[PDB]
């Protein structure tokens, strides 16, 4: 049962490994999403003036 | 407990049962005993007559 | 035989306690991860306000 | 090593559960970053017409 | 239970150690016919003789 | 003491577990603590944004 732990704690870190891999993809996707953000933060400003 | 209190119960009704059965079969020797007495003393009494 | 009875004793509580373990470090899992998530949760709006 | 393996996966839970929080940071700006376009797109498209 | 485990082992040696006198008490009884056969039929062979 | 050491060593598993399903438990449970207490506040923010 101790030795499930690291089973367990092995299987935890796939997920942690995947943790990591969707904040690279969610990254990537936030700044997508930024980069509308700035455009339109632009034109607020822009087309404003 | 119970399958020990069973298991004692069981080891003492065994026990107790060897008790009886001892007690009939110390008793058994006694008789045995006398009548080797008694009969080797008719045969000693009967050879000397 | 005072060491038998004890050691099966400990015997039976250690296979209970590692087993009742398991029921409660995987709902810690779950927790950590609910806790955690909750308290980045606070500054997004933090942040959004 | 049972005792280590039991403790090691709450080195790895408090890492999976902190992580949560770091990939809420971009969780929540897919949901942050998109709320606050609907402010600017719906000031935009007033500004636009 | 310590007790009853300390009492059923007991027990046990009781049975146990009983158990064979009853063999000793048994062979003793076989051993004392066999004499009283031999003696009763010297009996009854001296009688006769 | 060979009796005595296999006790010995499954003594400190049934003292362990059991020093360690208090702490196990308790660890679940400051999650929920931890996410009740951030979740109250981070309802203030939620009415605040």
């Amino acid at each position: 049962k101790g030795a499930l732990a690291l089973e367990e704690k092995r299987r935890l870190e796939a997920r942690i490994a995947q943790l990591e891999e969707e904040l690279e993809e969610e990254q990537g996707n936030t700044e997508l999403i930024n980069d509308r953000l700035k455009k339109a933060n632009l034109q607020i400003d822009q087309i404003n003036t | 407990k119970l399958s020990l209190s069973t298991k004692l119960k069981q080891v003492e009704d065994e026990k107790n049962s060897f008790r009886e059965q001892l007690e009939e079969e110390e008793e058994a020797k006694h008789n045995l005993e006398k009548q080797i007495a008694t009969l080797h003393a008719q045969v000693a009494d009967m050879k000397k007559k | 035989i005072i060491l038998e009875d004890q050691n099966c004793k400990l015997a039976k509580e250690k296979k209970l306690l590692e087993d009742r373990i398991a029921e409660f470090t995987t709902n810690l899992t779950e927790e950590e991860e609910k806790s955690k998530s909750l308290a980045k949760l606070k500054n997004k709006h933090e942040a959004m306000i």
